[PDB]
């Protein structure tokens, strides 16, 4: 029935403004208030405010006050939340949900996809892939991989042997570097006897920068 | 439409919710 | 609303999550489950009322100003970040959410980390940065300590770590400690090692490379 549609992740420049949208697929946006919850990737859910359809009244928390504006296109019933004067702290995922203030539910039942908003403080950069040599032993669990470094912003996708190599592949979560760029390391466990015979190639693709690098790791 | 912030809850949208009547106003 | 940060449990037992309040009739408290990468889902409403389609293993209780969510028959699929939420009886009727509780099903096995050290790639050394990567693979749980020892000297503040859960195939963990040094400082030293201490390997395991 009622499902909420949100746009995709949007990286923004410090000091700009983003207007995350919320569409009612099957809903009418004319009875139950639509609450907006802000969540950093690892955070506790944090209610920002609510917009109520019957009376065109918007309620916003004092902490979020002054920047949040609850606009809404009445035609097609699409509500928009615009967080103005963006700052680094603002980086979080923003969810729109149908609040059942009236009625027995007394909770937010239908949630939205969630539009991730990040404040860049950095320019897009292609990834620099560096090989992780699998030591030098002919045996046995041998570890090799690729170091994707200095790329902005996510996502980057790393595969091994063009998707053939799956087991043992451990792509590690991206870590924001002190410079402001992202970096990840992907490792794979292989038999050390195959080090010389087998050809191991990591396929890294940074679609934001449209950089597809096929680095090879066979020391 | 550009909804406005009023820092109160109307009792028109408040049904079966008791917390509303604990804190509700009107024009 | 405040919740315990994490609640660990063995498979089959019953864990409970507290939701202590500093208000809406103290019957509006509800319980939410947010699995990683997914939207929050309403699991329990009206203290104990269970929305249709939710497993019977979830219940709700209310003591004083503390709300409790009890999960019977804890399974590895049950683990998620659980949040309690209720209205705050404020001017705009704030809906306050809880801090969050990471339920974890964790028992019956122990694994030792497979330590592998990677010297910095000379290509990256050309760029000017030296990334020494220490890899801990297939260990459980993640209470492991990694000490960067450069020429028998501990290095701190220059190490960044990342952890991943290996599905359920091994239900283990993987860590990548990255020691980043400048090309000059890297060449200034000789021996680079990462001593690793974990529950699986009580005796300290160190992987060293000399350049």
């Amino acid at each position: 029935q009622v499902q909420l549609v949100q746009s995709g992740a949007e990286v923004k420049k410090p000091g700009s403004s983003v207007k995350v949208p919320c569409k009612a697929s099957g809903g009418t946006f004319s009875t139950y208030p639509i609450s907006w919850v802000r969540q950093a990737p690892g955070q506790g859910l944090e209610w920002m405010g609510r917009i109520i359809p019957d009376p065109p009244m918007a309620n916003i928390a004092q902490k979020f006050q002054g920047r949040v504006s609850f606009s809404a296109d009445k035609s097609t019933t699409i509500v928009y939340m615009e967080l103005s004067s963006l700052r680094s702290e603002d980086t979080a995922v923003y969810f729109c949900a149908r609040e059942i203030l009236q009625s027995p539910p007394f909770a937010v039942d239908v949630w939205g996809q969630g539009t991730m908003v990040a404040v860049s403080s950095a320019s897009t950069k292609g990834p620099s892939v560096f090989p992780l040599a699998p030591s030098s032993k002919s045996t046995g669990t041998a570890a090799l991989g690729c170091l994707v470094k200095d790329y902005f912003p996510e996502p980057v996708t790393v595969s091994w042997n063009s998707g053939a190599l799956t087991s043992g592949v451990h792509t590690f979560p991206a870590v924001l570097q002190s410079s402001g760029l992202y970096s990840l390391s992907s490792v794979v466990t292989v038999p050390s006897s195959s080090l010389g015979t087998q050809t191991y190639i990591c396929n890294v693709n940074h679609k934001p920068s449209n950089t597809k690098v096929d680095k090879k790791v066979e020391p | 439409f550009h909804f406005e912030v009023f820092n109160f809850v109307p009792c028109s949208i408040c049904s079966n919710n008791p917390t509303c009547w604990a804190i509700c106003k009107r024009i | 609303l405040t919740q315990p940060a994490s609640v660990s449990g063995s498979p089959g037992q019953s864990i409970t999550i507290s939701c202590t309040g500093s208000v809406g009739g103290y019957s509006h408290v509800s319980w939410y489950q947010q699995h990683p990468g997914k939207v929050p889902k309403l699991i329990i409403s009206e203290v104990s009322n269970r929305p249709s389609g939710i497993s019977n293993r979830f219940s709700g209780s209310k003591s004083a100003n503390t709300a409790s969510l009890t999960i019977s028959g804890l399974q590895p699929e049950d683990e998620a970040d659980y949040y309690c939420g209720s209205y705050a009886s404020t001017n705009i009727l704030h809906y306050v959410f809880g801090t969050g509780t990471k339920v974890t099903v964790l028992s019956r096995t122990v694994a030792a980390p497979s330590v592998f050290i990677f010297p910095p790639s000379d290509e990256q050394l050309k760029s000017g940065t030296a990334s020494v990567v220490c890899l801990l693979n297939n260990f459980y749980p993640r209470e492991a300590k990694v000490q960067w020892k450069v020429d028998n000297a501990l290095q701190s503040g220059n190490s960044q770590e990342s952890v991943t859960e290996q599905d359920s195939k091994d239900s283990t963990y993987s860590l990548s400690s990255t020691l980043t040094l400048s090309k000059a400082d890297y060449e200034k030293h000789k021996v680079y090692a990462c001593e690793v201490t974990h529950q699986g390997l009580s005796s300290p395991v160190t992987k060293s490379f000399n350049r």
